[PDB]
């Protein structure tokens, strides 16, 4: 199945409170495999997974370095962005980026991205082709001409097409179990009394791994996701998650309602009724 | 940019009683990364605010998982307030047990 | 275009002298540098920047400092100058790893600014044997007694510079524990050599002290000069 | 293994 | 972070194939490169390897092949041409926008020469008395002009030269001493065909 290895970078200037906070987080798929923090006691790239243990002290040191570079590397950006917009010092700002790629079973490269986010609104980014850049505002204009008149596109393109990939593989080589493991959600339902001879039926799902899941309520073979009630998935806070949904149904009319839990770690979707 | 934070509070396991569990305060969809998140037990802050390492998602927003630790009893009332520059006043959120 | 202007390109400075070399560009490349070309070590990194203000240490830091005022002007600064800092200095702009280097700078700081000597060059002439025996005419050009090898020897036939059949050892050789020496061998034909009209000139641009330097002597000043020899086409008989 | 980002 | 050009000097016969060794140490895919430096100007880039095809095709018949197993980015050009005699440097980009160059390699491509006319001459400086010198000339690239153990008696290094018409690919080494009437004939011990200063009428 498709897989990824994206990198999340963020530098936020805290004028006065010192030098900007900078840190990058590594994600092979949606698991956190490595991060680095400026406000760290001992700044150093840190292994956010047992298996990352198989990576040498050299690896750490290496990226450790590479990081610190990018550290002051972004420090610059900040100034530069500031100048470009005509805004004087003072307002703490946040630069963020997502650089990454996506290989799929055959190893072919599905997608490569590098996107610059300034203070929360799209700055610039490398198009699908991996050759041009797209930017908003007369300012971000100045920036493209730069990255292009320097080869950036190309050099970037190599990382994505070659580096992130060769590595993404390696990571998977050793992270497998941890990344390929499953945990079947545990569901149940609840009856919540309510005025006007009606009750709230809530379908609980929790203890499941892979964070993607779908829940649905039915009344004899018909979807009710419509006037239903949902909650963004809850990090169960222990390598697993939680999610529920519910709907109002006349009292007594419970037995006629059914919830469905479809989750990739389930041979047969889960089916509950009251 | 100004983006009001989403907050959910809950426990890991089911909210039993007189039995140890844990409590969280998942806040998301807010922007300027800087925030004050407070977990209280009766209007009074708790000592161990075990907080997670900052992150973000595809639309630039920031997520974070605060988590205390506890043994509940029907009597109490846990909740959370979250200071952020999107909202004027801090917004509290009450732990709804069997939500 | 994308020019890496590196000035000055040469200097004979004194010990304990504060020397600053500047580098102007037009590549818009944020990443600027200062490397040092010395034998047995090739080039080496002194200092580097990422844009105005951004400044960090390279691998050869001792004694060197740097400034980044414009997205253009970069500059390696030596205050407590010592001859160890004698070398060809190179700076450069660069995006990710596409370094665009510059012309260079011959850095010669000394213990005594008096130990010097503008080149003493003289023009020799073609061995008639070569002349007759092979119908061409080599006319080597020697240069002696000079201190800062910041020299470049060119040829000047009938009024224009030469490159046709011209070869100079790029590196001047050790004459004495101090006098360096340089040589080259222009070689034109017989027909051409044998014409009292077509002229031959030999020029050795030399680089030492400039206008405001300290020349604590009552003797001739050894500044950037151009001492040269001359010859003419001799008959055939 | 991460990239070596450029300025802006 | 480490680079090595085992041999800083290699001389080759013009035409022939050229391969300059290069090793590097860094447990990861660095950014390797090769710059050229000839007389006075600074460095010049030939190519760059970021990632991708281990075989890079660059400017002026110059190409290299990246390799792992035990590191390498050996440069290569088959039809060497005189003008290529120079200093070729191999750089890497380790922990950020830096370029950790290695020692280097001065290569020398001796030209081809149809006619070995190892004739020695003697030239006198027209602007003074006894100001002569010994000029070795038009000899065979593959040869070796003797060294100096005589003070004041200096011999330069083989300095190939080329004119405008035909060839003239000629080596040549200058010599001069402050020692009495020494004969070029003498100084160039193991050399050939010396013609003296005896201006014949015909």
């Amino acid at each position: 199945g498709p897989h990824s290895l994206r990198y999340f970078v963020t530098a936020v200037s805290r004028p006065g409170l010192g030098e900007p906070r900078y840190m990058e987080v590594g994600y092979v798929d949606d698991t956190e495999f490595v991060r680095f923090d400026s406000d760290a006691e001992n700044p150093r790239y840190e292994p956010r997974a047992r298996w990352m243990e198989q990576e040498g002290p050299e690896y750490w040191e290496r990226e450790t370095q590479k990081a610190k570079g990018n550290e002051q590397s972004f420090r610059v950006d900040l100034r530069t962005l500031l100048g470009y917009y005509n805004q004087s010092k003072g307002g703490s700002h946040t630069i963020q980026v997502i650089s990454g790629c996506e290989v799929g079973s055959d190893g072919r490269l599905l997608r490569g991205y590098q996107q610059y986010a300034y203070d929360g609104c799209d700055y610039i980014a490398l198009n699908e082709d991996l050759k041009t850049w797209t930017a908003a505002d007369m300012a971000a204009l100045i920036t493209k001409h730069k990255w292009e008149q320097a080869g950036e596109a190309e050099r970037l393109r190599a990382y994505l097409e070659g580096t992130c990939v060769e590595w993404l593989r390696r990571y998977l080589k050793n992270g497998n179990a941890t990344l390929l493991r499953t945990d079947s959600p545990k569901a149940h339902v609840t009856h919540h009394s309510r005025p006007e001879d009606k009750v709230t039926l809530r379908c609980w799902a929790l203890g499941f791994y892979p964070a993607d899941i779908t829940l649905t309520w039915q009344l004899n073979g018909e979807e009710l996701i419509q006037d239903m009630e949902l909650v963004e998935t809850r990090p169960a806070g222990d390598g697993t998650f939680q999610k529920w949904a519910s709907v109002v149904v006349p009292l007594g009319k419970e037995q006629y309602y059914t919830c469905h839990v479809y989750h990739q770690g389930l041979p047969e979707p889960l089916t509950l009724r009251w | 940019i100004q983006k009001t934070p989403q907050i959910q509070v809950y426990s890991r396991h089911p909210p039993e009683n007189g039995k140890p569990n844990i409590l969280n305060c998942y806040v998301t969809q807010f922007h300027p990364p800087h925030i004050e998140i407070q977990m209280l037990k009766n209007g009074k802050k708790i000592p161990k605010v075990e907080m997670s390492d900052m992150s973000f998602s595809k639309d630039w927003s920031f997520y974070i998982l605060a988590h205390t630790e506890f043994t509940p009893t029907e009597t109490d009332t846990y909740a959370c307030r979250v200071k952020h520059d999107s909202m004027a006043e801090p917004k509290t959120v009450y732990w709804d047990r069997d939500m | 275009e994308a020019a890496v202007t590196q000035s000055p390109r040469n200097k004979v400075a004194v010990t304990g002298g504060k020397v600053t070399l500047s580098c102007n560009q037009t590549n818009n490349h944020n990443n600027m540098y200062w490397y040092r070309q010395d034998t047995g070590h090739g080039l080496r990194l002194i200092h580097y920047s990422y844009g105005a203000g951004s400044t960090e240490k390279g691998d050869i830091p001792d004694g060197y400092k740097a400034s980044r005022p414009s997205q253009e002007n970069f500059s390696l600064i030596l205050e407590l100058a010592t001859p160890s800092q004698t070398s060809v200095y190179f700076c450069a702009s660069g995006g990710g790893g596409t370094l665009y280097f510059g012309a260079g700078t011959r850095l010669s700081v000394l213990e005594d600014l008096r130990n010097v000597t503008p080149p003493k060059v003289s023009l020799f002439e073609p061995s008639k044997a070569e002349i007759a025996n092979k119908q061409k005419a080599t006319l080597v050009c020697l240069a002696r007694g000079f201190f800062p090898d910041h020299v470049e020897l060119s040829w000047w036939v009938n009024g224009k510079e030469v490159h046709s059949g011209v070869s100079t050892d790029p590196q001047a050789y050790k004459e004495s524990n101090y006098s360096y020496c340089l040589s080259s061998r222009l070689r034109v034909s017989a027909t051409f050599w044998h014409n009292p009209r077509n002229h031959f000139r030999c020029q050795v641009q030399f680089h030492g002290l400039s206008e405001e330097d300290k020349w604590p002597e009552g003797s001739p000043k050894p500044v950037t000069q151009n001492i040269s020899a001359e010859a003419w086409g001799r008959a055939d008989c | 293994e991460q990239y070596k980002f450029y300025s802006v | 972070q480490s680079v090595t050009q085992p041999d800083a000097r290699v001389t080759v016969s013009e035409g022939a194939s050229l391969q300059l060794r290069c090793k590097y140490s860094y447990s990861a895919t660095p950014y390797l490169f090769w710059y050229v430096q000839y007389p006075r100007q600074g460095l010049q880039l030939l190519l760059k390897y970021y990632s991708g095809d281990p075989v890079v095709q660059g400017v002026n018949g110059f190409e290299a092949e990246f390799s792992k197993s035990n590191s390498s980015f050996h440069l290569r050009k088959a039809s060497v041409h005189w003008s290529d005699s120079a200093v070729y440097f191999c750089a890497v980009s380790g922990f950020a926008s830096a370029l950790t160059f290695g020692s280097g390699t001065k290569v020398i491509v001796l030209p081809y020469i149809q006619n070995p006319e190892p004739a020695v001459y003697a030239l006198k400086d027209p602007r003074s008395q006894d100001s002569t010198l010994c000029l070795f000339t038009d000899f065979d690239s593959q040869i070796n002009v003797p060294k100096t153990m005589e003070s004041g008696t200096f011999i330069t290094d083989a300095t190939v030269l080329d004119m405008k018409a035909m060839d003239s690919k000629s080596n040549g080494a200058i010599a001069w001493s402050n020692q009495t009437s020494f004969t070029c004939q003498d100084i160039f011990k193991e050399t050939n065909a010396t013609y003296p200063s005896s201006d014949v009428p015909c």
